[PDB]
């Protein structure tokens, strides 16, 4: 049981919270800080290096923060 | 047959923009569990409860009330720590 | 802030959450209940009319099942 946190450049939001939505293993994303520009993402069997790269190629700049167990 | 101190509990994801809801709540119909879920104390919540939308409300130690449909019930307990 | 909750049907689960978390105003989505079949979501102007009708019409069969317009404070 993971959870993962990105900050992601920021319609890129939606983008990025649809596209971190769609991956496998992922049971809840949340749009995190004051700023809402943070997604929280926590489930199984998340591959975090697929899902930068996935948000890389298709949304923007994305950085992991935080890559855990929850 | 309905004892809450044997039902597990919900799964829940607390979002972590607004406070922790203090309550589990748990659905059945003819006294077999439905489906459980989370809610706030002291506060409301409109839920469908099989046929009909209900308007629960919940008091400071999670005490759930309601008009349900025939055999429906739900049914509140604090969670841990609350 | 609002709270929803959707049953939906089931890859369309991972299609739901999607279509449900590219919503404007959405904070949080989240696979919850007994068998994981219904998703919870928290935010902000969202229309649940038309987000069941929009998961009913892209994914598969929805039914709604809880709302709150706003959150206790």
């Amino acid at each position: 049981k993971q959870k993962i946190v990105i900050k992601v450049a920021m319609n890129c939001r939606s983008k990025a919270m649809a596209l971190v939505a769609s991956t496998g293993g992922v049971d809840s994303v949340a749009l995190v800080g004051d700023l809402r520009d943070k997604i929280e993402v926590v489930g199984y069997g998340i591959d975090p290096i697929k899902l930068i790269s996935a948000l890389r190629k298709k949304v923007g700049d994305a950085e992991l923060l935080q890559v855990s167990q929850a | 047959a309905i004892d809450l101190s044997r039902e597990r509990d919900p799964n829940f994801f607390d979002n972590p923009g607004i406070p922790v809801p203090e309550c589990f709540w748990f659905m059945f119909k003819n006294n077999v569990r439905q489906d459980a879920g989370t809610c706030y104390s002291s506060w409301k919540m409109d839920m469908k409860v099989g046929p009909n939308w209900v308007h629960i409300k919940s008091d400071d130690n999670c005490n759930l009330s309601g008009d349900f449909p025939p055999g429906w019930i739900v049914l509140g307990k604090k969670r841990p720590g609350f």
